[PDB]
């Protein structure tokens, strides 16, 4: 029999061969073999506005990562290379035209239709396939995992957006006007059409249908369909006694209606009012073709499919109105469905590709008519070739991608690569984000489904807004790709179903489903499920199709479309498992494989709908006859971050969720490729170490080899006052030995920017003739390039590139100083100066400066079990405490937050850890298998020490022994990057706003802080009215004016006459002077900018 | 020579107004040159100002920053509908006849309205009644009163299009259109005599200025262009839309004058007006909003005066402000609570302009000799002409000669000087005080302790912002009314807000402990810590073997209170109430009971201090804790502010020297319960699942009782958590019996310093059902919550709950359920704090501006009286004595216990 380390290690193989982007990796592979050939072949050809000529596309490939230089050619492009120089990595697409002459083609023509962006690591990258050696020498690091894209030297990638299942009826209840809904999302080509058929108070059904204005009665637009028999309509919708009886009540209410024509002449009204008849008769017509379910086609001959699939809709509807069935659980994973890369990838490839045709068009139809009718058709290469603009697909795809505002309304799909660590950037590649809005409550939507077992991690989520609605994959999942429609289709038919136009659903038969969509019934659907088991689990058929029975409503689905989340899991079979000892010793050996277990029929993989059927056990030796499946890996269902705590069952839910998110944000080696990295921020761990007390996932995943924290020996304490309240006391002589020390790095960026005209900047000394020179002081460390020397030390705003920039038109024959300067705050090194060559030619450098970080008052440190905290107090060594064993606290917390925070696991982890230091070796803690805590409280009183991890230490300042017992031990703790060297800020007089004339905002740019109106209640609540008043109007903004008392209008003072006068009514006897706010003078003039004519009375005093 | 503006008055702009106030005509829609000057005539015209560098403003002279800026206008080719004013156009039209303009109401019902509306309509709800009355009396008459003819009836489409149901031949309508034409000169004849019937007013509006002809341009200040970074003009969104309006307007009158066809006439009009609701409220209901070139809507006049960042809410409510400095805070419990540790590197940025007298010009020229980098140096000196020098350091012997009085010094912060430090949110009015500098060497701001709970702050990574005062009386008012000493008792409930937390509990209790001792190093070395002014020590208590003096914990705590106090109570530990009733007798009997008569019945339950000298209890959080704290609030009513600062600086430090050379700590062992303990937990929960499978298996057939208004699964699920709240709650009962008072865990819970018995529970016994907006767990697969469980399974287990301890471990099962749990508490908190920010906002304007005036009357700003005495009896809620008006029982003890000694 198999034992929990039998089944880990087949396990790990399955990330060994898999890897953790996959999801990624696999989307946008399928997406460039296929997708790319389906848009083309959806718009088939350009059909130009000239007489007797046509273009029809043929096929579309990809080129290789290249770039343009335009003082050169076309040369091979690295991503290191791209990173640098703020390039676009990318290839170029070509693409077949076919030229069609007086209805016949001839030899075709290949053009450069744009370039479309790679994605890391996937097959038409050229990184693909390389060895670690040579990645090495490429610059990359082998252990990044790819799955991103760069553009303008950004990492960008794209997370997964959680919709709804395409193609589902889904049956809710709209209980405010007593109504019960059904609605479909039909897809054609992107379009999403919602169609919803309801049922009222009168019993009467009614659907909606998109660019509709009021919903039409639903035997009208059957009717308008064809089938306009009573009895079709009765057969159609099912053949229940009552479901007639109620479709009897329908028919008599819409006996007012006689043929399909009339209904269309209806809906035509409905549709286009004061238009002519044919005209509305037409453009309903084009409604009823391509609105009303375009999944199912948009030719006139679909009108009986379409029927059939609207009356099985409001069978589901009247169904649920009698109760007997129950309604859909949106919420239930079976209705949703991620959307990849790839998908959204082809939908952005669509609308950029219909702008380019309609442009090529448009140019076609220009030259004919411009040029000519024999210069067009004695060179038709010619005439094709250039008119193609490229750039117009390439701006497009380029902006959507860095913006991450999609077309159709999507934002936010690409962010912003996040590079802290190892930790979050894996973790960032893995994500799926609700589309809902953030500021509703959304407790259905927030809430952990049932479901997510296997599937999405149940503990890491963000803090704020964002909690519930943005989630985190969970190691097990697996996302599938879909596989061709038809032929899944005609095997199914092959297995002995008869099509839905042969026979009615009886109730006697059952009803098959293939997508959602309705294909026909059988008569058993148990035996069709087995059959179709069998030949999955044989290797007939494909693994990503996935089959389901529902015996109460008789009905049979088969899934086998892109973007569900499924798990993998063991076969049980007479309660014997299908996993046997020899299979995974062949694991072991490496003589079997991951791919080869999928394949062999012992372990599959199962969706939300598969599982309903399902009845799964946790461990090997509860495995009985009734159980379907066993569990590979329980521990697994954790997502990556929240691996790392260890014994995380021992914590309560919220710590552990606290210590997920803050490991995302620790300090470390994050990637050995830092030094030569170019990104906006950085950090480097001086010495990190391997956690003592680890999970053996993290081994797997590759953490161990990129550490982001140290072990510390902490002792629970009260030393002081200094560590109340999540305050922590570190020793200084540690610290001084290099203990959580830190550096920190900043990339500043200088473009040598050429202007239209000719006009340019230039990299030099500024002279002190030009305006805006600042003071000699801050050139101190400038070569004669214009460049700072590396390893010089530099302060606050002092200048590492210098340029001057042509003058402004107010003055004239100056050069404006440009150059970029040190952040005002800021201090360090520089470390490094490249220059390059931007894509068109100017020069580019790029300056890093690295600062020192030692360990101070205000630096916030946290353990992996969520407790977080700030140094109070740093201590000689001296004055703390030491063990009568000889050991001195790295770490003493206050024991007053263990209690409350309820985590004991950090504590079973203080025991674990020096139980490993002490034995010499590391101590497993995975989740649910780790070493248990009697076998360490043993094993600590086998070494000689106290069981209760208590040890007795002597005052550092009286030099005698403390009455009680103090527990001590060893934790990993992490440095946070939240430093205090980058949050201090104050201003004293600081520059202004040009608008509202007040103090500027951020620290980057000497801004003030905020002075909300909540203060202002509070201040108004202390009755203080002269602080507010100060607070208010001098610290901020106050300003004089005249005003003209007689009418109230604000008068003008004229510096040329040194006098002062009223426009409008031409006073200058009474013009008094007001102190007033400048933002209040804004507001009346916004208010004057309006209609709107607000007088002033002035009073004395 | 000042004068302050008294009133404002609103009106409609007329456009002679509009003209004569207007400083240029415009009339080319650019505003750039090729160059970079400004194009004569155009929307950046330097009439209106000037916002580029070196540009003088020929109507007001001036510069970029001194030109405040001046209104164009533009002289509209034909009248357009203004937005705001639509829906009181149609108001209007069809209450007015169409041939006279005058009001289709009858004279003396004219008369009798008249009469009503005179009846102080200054109240606007009343007023809107009565003009909803006569629009509703004016709509239904065909028929003009005052002149005889039709009147057809008028339709309103939005935004700004009027339709006219007019008859024709066949008694058939063709719903005619208005053209703003039409209705301006159907308004224009209004008589100005029953204008207040239709709610306007004669003077500061008009019918007829609500179609406007000539539209006002913003100045240019007010418009300001960005220069981009890839050197580009940026222009702002009212430029680019007046750029727009000029253009259509110029189109229009390019066509006019052409004789353009009829159609295309109206098409421009319609366009024209099209632009004009945009620029006006680009989020006007009905229409498409006008979009950038990248795309997104564009902001208009409408869109700067609302939202949170809008001009109402965003620069006039508040604003940023000079002088203020954030980072973060770390602990300090060696200041006072009415001090802040500053960073040098902030203290030296920032400044306190101070003006030189006869009494401190010394210590000014010495700061003025310092310089800029010396830590008590200064900035800048202000001559009493008024001119701003920077001291550098080859000014510093000659500006510090040259100063005498009158001159200003912008110096350092110094120790003693007075500084605004807030927290945010700002939920109340103690979230914001005063505190007294005391310059410090690292970067983070140092906050004591007990101050912590009045600005909900906790050290881990919170940020917390400091303001300085700049003038004198703002000083004197942050120094008289925000000193923290002076808000120790909270005014939301009459109790003490600052107070001990934590340690300092823990270790008053470590310290009034029966059985604690200490020696004579360590009494010397607490005292001496404490900042105890003692210069010779008490009769020891007893004496050690060897002969070593020894002296109790509560001799030492009564050198800090009062030497007249006394009180008794019951506190948190009591746990025999016989104990504390004997006292009660003892002391019940004869108001003074003998020492040596309560040190025989001192029991750590009972409380009980005879003239400063503390006989019987133990410190807890109803000693000084700030929810429950007695001798904190009796000290500050009794003996002042200063006092009770006094008092609680001592004890503060006092409880963390003892904590601290005393020994505390928590480990492992701390929830190690006996092996009968986890023997009887197990019993009493195999005990609570047999009742539920009892209860499910009696349902299952039918034969449950159906509880009254409830469905039988109903009834059953809360029969079923019942049993398992009792179940929770008996494995409570052992798992506190079994841990006693020498657990420090325990110390702590029933102490009240952190935790409560609810923790304990969990995580040495069990942790129990977990549910999600009160109902067990059913949000999973069909009829199960996960796919481990059978479906239909109603059991415990199946439905959330959880039979372990976090000691002992969760199964995954258990472990998914309890994360279930948590998440429900996470966003609970998420939308709760937005919901009740925006209730405590509508509160705050709601009841703002109310105050209480010298008569003692509460009055509304128009005078209106809302209560005739404040609280219905006159009392302060914050000095009141826990919300009782008076504490008589506490006046007359004390007033007995005084004259009987
Ligand atoms: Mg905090
Ligand atoms: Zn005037
Ligand atoms: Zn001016
Ligand atoms: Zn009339």
């Amino acid at each position: 029999d198999v034992t929990p380390d039998d089944l880990w290690i087949v396990m790990e193989s399955y990330w060994q061969e898999k890897g953790l982007v996959r999801q990624h990796l696999d989307s946008y592979n399928a997406f460039i073999e296929r997708g790319l050939q389906e848009v083309v072949n959806e718009f088939g050809g350009i059909k130009p506005d000239i007489p007797d000529f046509e273009v029809k596309f043929g096929k579309i490939r990809v080129g290789e990562p290249e770039f343009q230089e335009p003082h050169g050619q076309r040369k091979p492009l690295y991503p290191m290379d791209a990173r640098i120089r703020n390039l676009t990595y990318a290839a170029p697409l070509y693409l077949e035209m076919i030229p069609v002459i007086k209805g016949v083609e001839q030899d075709p023509v290949e053009v450069r239709i744009g370039e479309l962006p790679i994605m890391l690591k996937s097959k038409v990258c050229r990184l693909y396939g390389l060895s670690d050696e040579e990645l090495i020498k490429l610059g990359e690091d082998p252990k990044d995992p790819g799955g991103y894209f760069i553009i303008n030297g950004s990492e960008r990638v794209i997370v997964s957006i959680e919709d709804i299942a395409p193609n589902r009826t889904l049956v809710e209840k709209d209980e405010r006007q007593e109504k019960y809904i059904a609605k479909v999302f039909s897809y054609r080509h992107g379009y999403r059409a919602l169609v919803a058929v309801e049922r009222r108070k009168d019993g009467i059904l009614y659907v909606d249908i998109p660019n509709v204005p009021k919903p039409v009665k639903f035997v009208y637009v059957m009717r308008a369909l064809g089938l306009e028999r009573d009895k079709d309509i009765v057969e159609a919708v099912g053949n229940d006694p009552e479901v007639q009886q109620i479709m009897f009540d329908n028919l008599e209410d819409a006996s007012d209606i006689t043929t399909q024509q009339e209904a269309l002449e209806f809906i035509g009204k409905l549709v286009a009012p004061g238009q002519a008849r044919e005209y509305r008769l037409k453009r309903a017509e084009y409604v009823i073709d391509n609105n009303l379910l375009p999944h199912m086609g948009v030719s006139p001959e679909d009108r009986i499919k379409k029927a059939y699939y609207l009356g099985m809709m409001a069978l589901k509807v009247i169904e649920l109105s009698l109760g007997r069935r129950p309604e859909d659980d949106k919420d239930h994973y079976a209705n949703k469905r991620l959307r990849l890369a790839g998908d959204l990838l082809k939908d952005l490839f669509r609308v950029a590709f219909s702008q380019l045709v309609k442009d090529i068009q448009y140019q076609m139809t220009k030259t004919y008519q411009r040029k000519g009718d024999k210069y067009t058709f004695g060179n038709i290469h010619r005439f094709i070739r250039n008119s193609i603009r490229p750039d117009v697909l390439t701006e497009r795809i380029e902006h959507a991608l860095a913006t991450g505002a999609w077309p159709g309304g999507r934002t936010g799909v690409s962010q912003l690569l996040d590079r802290t660590n190892y930790m979050s950037t894996l973790s960032h590649l893995r994500r799926v984000t609700s589309p809902l809005d953030r500021e509703q409550p959304h407790f259905e939507a927030r809430d952990l489904h049932g479901t997510h077992w296997g599937r999405i991690c149940p503990t890491e989520t963000p803090e704020g807004p964002n909690c519930g609605l943005v989630k985190n994959l969970a190691l097990m999942a697996q996302i599938t790709t879909a596989v061709p429609e038809e032929e899944i289709r005609e095997y199914l038919m092959s297995l002995g179903i008869v099509p839905i136009e042969v026979r009615r659903p009886d109730p006697t038969l059952w009803r098959v489903y293939l997508n959602g969509v309705l294909i026909g019934t059988i008569e058993d659907g148990k035996a069709l499920v087995q059959r179709i088991r069998q030949d999955r689990r044989s290797g007939k058929i494909s693994d990503v199709i996935n089959v389901a029975y529902y015996e109460d409503v008789k009905e049979v689905y088969v899934n086998s479309d892109d973007g569900r989340v499924r798990r993998p899991l063991i076969i049980v079979e007479n309660g014997v498992p299908k996993l046997t000892k020899e299979h995974v010793q062949a694991v072991k050996e490496g003589r079997l494989k991951w791919s080869d277990l999928i394949k062999m029929g012992i372990i599959e993989y199962l969706d939300a709908e598969e599982e309903e059927n399902a009845y799964v056990a946790m461990w090997p030796w509860e495995v009985t006859e009734e159980h379907t499946h066993l569990e590979l890996m329980p521990a697994a269902i954790l997502g990556l971050p929240a691996s790392l705590v260890p014994y995380p069952e021992h914590n309560a839910a919220p710590r552990n969720t606290y210590g997920a998110g803050m490991a995302k944000q620790s300090l470390g080696l994050g990637w050995a490729n830092f030094r030569i990295r170019v990104d906006t921020r950085g950090h480097l761990l001086h010495y990190p170490q391997i956690p003592l007390v680890n999970s053996r996932i993290m081994k797997a995943v590759g953490y161990e080899d990129r550490p982001a924290g140290q072990n510390f020996v902490v002792a629970v304490l009260a030393y002081q006052g200094y560590n109340m309240e999540d305050a922590i006391i570190i020793n200084k002589a540690s610290i001084e030995r290099g203990l959580a020390r830190s550096t920190f790095f900043r990339t500043y960026e200088a473009e040598e920017k050429k202007y239209l005209g000719g006009q340019t900047d230039k990299f030099e000394i500024p002279d002190p003739t030009v305006r805006g020179y600042r003071g000699e002081k801050y050139y101190r460390n400038l070569d004669e390039d214009g460049l700072i020397f590396p390893e010089s030390k530099v302060e606050g705003k002092d200048v590492l590139v210098g340029r001057t920039s042509p003058p402004r038109f107010l003055s004239l024959q100056e050069r404006r100083e440009t150059s970029v300067a040190v952040r005002p705050s800021e201090k360090g090194v520089v470390d490094k100066v490249i220059i390059t060559e931007t894509g068109d030619g100017t020069k580019l450098v790029k300056v890093t400066v690295r600062d020192l970080r030692i360990p101070e008052l205000g630096d916030k440190f946290a353990s992996r079990h969520g407790q977080k905290g700030v140094i109070g107090l740093i201590v000689p060594q001296e004055d703390m405490p030491w063990t009568e064993s000889g050991i001195v606290p790295d770490l003493i917390v206050n024991p007053h937050g263990i209690p409350s925070r309820m985590t004991v696991g950090q504590l079973i982890e203080a025991i674990g850890g020096k139980v490993a230091s002490l034995k010499g070796r590391r101590v497993d803690g995975t989740a649910f298998i780790g070493e248990p805590e009697e076998k360490l409280r043993k094993e600590l009183e086998e070494l000689g020490f106290k069981h209760t991890g208590r040890e007795i230490m002597y005052d550092g300042i009286t030099g005698k022994r403390l009455e009680a017992d103090i527990f001590i031990g060893v934790i990993y703790y992490q440095r946070l990057h939240h430093m205090v060297a980058d949050k201090i800020h104050a201003r004293s007089r600081g520059p202004v706003q040009v608008l509202t004339k007040q103090p500027t905002e951020g620290r980057a740019r000497e801004g003030g802080l905020r002075f909300g109106e909540m203060e202002r209640d509070v201040l108004v609540g202390h009755g203080a009215a002269m602080l507010l008043i100060e607070r208010l109007l001098e610290e901020s903004d106050k300003t004089e004016v005249w005003v003209c008392e007689n009418c109230g209008h604000i008068a003008l003072e004229d510096k040329r006459r040194r006098r002062v006068y009223c426009p409008v009514c031409g006073e200058e006897e009474r013009i008094s002077k007001v102190e007033m706010s400048y933002a209040f003078k804004l507001l009346l003039d916004e208010l004057k900018a309006m209609v709107i004519r607000p007088k002033l009375n002035l009073s004395e005093r | 020579m000042k004068k302050v503006i008294g009133s404002i008055e609103f009106g409609i702009l007329s456009p002679q107004e509009i003209r004569k106030m207007s400083a240029v005509e415009v009339t080319v829609p650019d505003t750039y040159d090729d160059d970079g000057y400004p194009i004569e005539g155009g929307v950046m015209d330097k009439r209106m100002g000037v916002i580029d560098p070196g540009l003088r403003c020929e109507t007001c002279g001036g510069r970029a920053g001194e030109c405040p800026g001046h209104f164009g206008h533009i002289e509209l080719a034909r009248p357009v509908i203004h937005v705001g004013f639509a829906k009181t156009i149609y108001r209007i039209l069809e209450s007015t006849c169409r041939e006279c303009g005058r009001i289709k109401l009858t004279d003396e019902e004219i008369e009798e309205y008249m009469k009503k509306i005179e009846l102080a309509r200054n109240r606007r709800s009343e007023f809107n009644e009565i003009i909803k009355e006569i629009h509703k009396k004016a709509k239904e008459r065909m028929v003009c009163p005052h002149c005889g003819a039709p009147q057809y009836p008028i339709k309103f489409e939005k935004p700004t299009i009027y339709w006219e149901i007019r008859k024709d031949e066949q008694g058939n309508e063709y719903r005619h259109r208005l053209m703003p034409t039409e209705v301006r000169d159907w308004l224009e004849k209004i008589p100005d005599k029953d204008l207040p019937l239709l709610g306007l007013d004669p003077e500061k509006s008009r019918p007829e200025w609500m179609v406007l002809t000539v539209l006002p341009v913003p100045p240019v200040t007010a418009r300001p262009s960005i220069t981009l970074e890839t050197g580009i003009r940026a222009e702002d969104d009212l430029t680019h839309k007046l750029v727009d309006i000029i253009r259509i307007n110029n189109r229009l009158k390019q066509n006019i004058e052409a004789g353009a066809p009829q159609l295309i006439i109206e098409d421009l009009w319609d366009l024209l007006q099209y632009h004009v609701t945009t620029y006006i409220n680009n989020e006007a209901p009905g229409v498409p909003p006008a979009k950038h070139k990248s795309g997104r809507p564009l902001k208009t006049l409408a869109q700067r005066l609302k939202g949170k960042e809008g001009r109402f809410r965003g620069n006039l409510s508040g604003k940023r402000v000079n002088f203020s400095a954030r980072t973060v805070i770390s602990p300090d419990p060696m200041i006072s609570i009415n001090e802040v540790g500053v960073p040098v590197e902030v203290a030296m940025e920032l400044t306190v302009p101070e003006k030189v007298t006869e009494f401190n010009i010394e210590r000014l020229r010495k700061m003025v000799l310092n310089g800029p980098d010396k830590y008590p140096g200064a900035n800048y000196v202000i001559d009493p002409e008024g001119r701003r020098r920077r001291i550098m350091d080859s000014n510093k012997e000659t500006l510090a000669n040259q100063l005498d009085i009158g001159w200003t010094v912008e110096r350092h912060l110094m120790d003693g000087d007075i500084v605004l430090f807030n927290r945010q949110p700002s939920l109340h009015r103690m979230s914001i005080m005063a505190h007294r500098v005391r310059v410090m060497p690292y970067r983070t701001f140092r906050l004591n302790l007990a101050v912590c709970p009045p600005y909900n702050a906790d050290f881990d990574g919170d940020e917390m912002n400091l303001h300085v005062p700049q003038t004198e009386e703002a000083q004197a008012e942050a120094r008289i009314l925000m000193e923290v000493q002076n808000h120790i008792i909270s005014p939301r409930y009459g109790g003490p807000i600052i107070g001990g937390i934590q340690d300092h509990i823990s270790g008053g209790y470590l310290l009034t402990r029966e059985g604690a001792y200490f020696t004579r190093d360590e009494v010397e070395q607490m005292l001496m810590f404490a900042g105890v002014d003692i210069t010779e020590l008490p009769e020891p208590d007893k004496y050690d073997e060897n002969g070593n003096p020894l002296w109790s914990g509560k001799t030492i705590f009564s050198l800090l209170l009062p030497e007249d106090l006394t009180v008794w109570y019951r506190n948190k530990l009591c746990d025999e109430p016989e104990r504390c009733e004997a006292l009660e007798k003892l002391i019940e009997e004869k108001l003074m009971p003998d020492p040596e008569e309560v040190r025989k019945l001192a029991y750590d339950g009972f409380v009980y201090i005879q003239n400063g000298k503390l006989l019987s209890g133990a410190i807890d959080k109803k000693a000084y804790g700030r929810e429950d704290g007695i001798i904190l609030d009796l000290i500050v009513r009794e003996y002042g502010v200063e006092r009770a600062r006094q008092f609680l600086d001592q004890v503060t430090k006092l409880t963390i020297w003892v904590i601290t050379h005393k020994g505390f700590t928590t480990g492992i062992d701390d929830e190690d319960l006996p092996e009968e303990a986890r023997d009887r937990i197990r019993e009493i929960i195999r005990e609570a699942e047999e009742r539920v499978n009892k209860l499910i298996e009696a349902y299952k057939r039918g034969e449950l009782e159906p509880l009254p208004g409830k469905s039988l699964e109903d009834t059953l699920e809360s029969l079923i958590m019942a049993v398992l709240a009792e179940a929770r709650d008996n494995a409570g009962a052992v798992a506190e019996k079994y841990l006693g008072m020498d657990n420090h865990t325990v110390i702590m819970a029933k102490t009240g310093a952190r935790g409560k018995i609810l923790n304990i529970t969990q995580m040495a016994a069990l942790l129990g059902q977990q549910s999600i907006r009160g109902k067990r767990l059913y949000r999973g697969f069909r009829g199960r919550v996960l796919s481990h469980f059978k479906p239909g399974d109603l059991g415990a287990r199946a439905k959330g709950f959880v039979v372990n301890s976090y000691k002992s471990g969760l199964t995954p099962q258990e472990y998914f359920f309890h994360a279930m749990g948590g998440r429900e508490g996470l966003v609970d908190t998420a939308v709760r704090t937005a919901q009740s920010g925006y209730m405590q906002r509508r509160l705050i304007n709601a009841l703002q501006d109310l105050k209480v005036e010298y008569d003692g009357t509460v009055r509304s700003p128009e005078g209106i009286i809302v209560q005739f005495k404040y609280g219905e009896d006159g009392v302060d809620p914050m000095k009141s004595w826990r919300g009782k008006t008076v504490d008589v029982d506490r006046i007359i003890v004390r007033t007995l216990l005084k004259m009987r000694g």
